[PDB]
């Protein structure tokens, strides 16, 4: 029988869609600053 | 030391949009990877 | 000028965890793709 | 027959690439006001 | 502020080299990502078929 | 036989990790210099 690792690899997936959304967060707040 | 400080936020401001390139880039290439494993367990399993 | 570059400081600083974040996605991201190469070819291939 | 979506697949790694090369484009730039 | 306004350009000349070595790494996944799907595309699906 | 590219596949993704981390190993730089500018 053949069972791929599915529900693991979607949660690291939205793992990793959250540490590149997290990123931009930090960019927005950079330029932010240099803006002011 | 104007210019100097006023290089120097211009620089940064072209790296940020470095880091925003990349991001993007990355987040492309996690939805593809993302493809290939339901390929893998959506379509090809089954027929295996 | 105190004031201009102490943004730029903490624009840095903020720009350097931009960095480690984006890292530690693409590190998870590197751990996926290896786990569908190693699913291929420890599980899939010997069954096709 | 499968038939995988290989054309589209392609031209998102195309993109991929161009992303990654708009970021050193950046860095190149942001190096050289540095180094002026 | 003088020793200071550039302290922070060896830091960003830093931060931008942690830019590049993240961009070659993302390089590299991105061709063997490609990789994976070409081996499965030719490689792998004729088998599962004919 | 098939055969997976497996050898030079571990070795890319070494490639990859190994940049990862001199990546980090930068910014660890770029921020050890910033905390010695001034205060917070």
């Amino acid at each position: 029988p053949l069972v791929f690792p599915s529900d693991e690899f979607d949660a690291s997936i939205s793992q990793v869609n959250e540490k590149i959304n997290q990123s931009l967060a930090f960019i927005r707040k950079s330029d932010e600053l240099l803006h002011n | 030391l104007e210019g100097e400080v006023n290089k120097i936020k211009s620089a940064l401001l072209s790296t940020n949009k470095a880091v925003v390139s990349l991001s993007n880039g990355v987040s492309v290439l996690t939805s593809k990877v993302l493809d290939l494993k339901n390929y893998i367990d959506k379509q090809l399993l089954p027929i295996v």
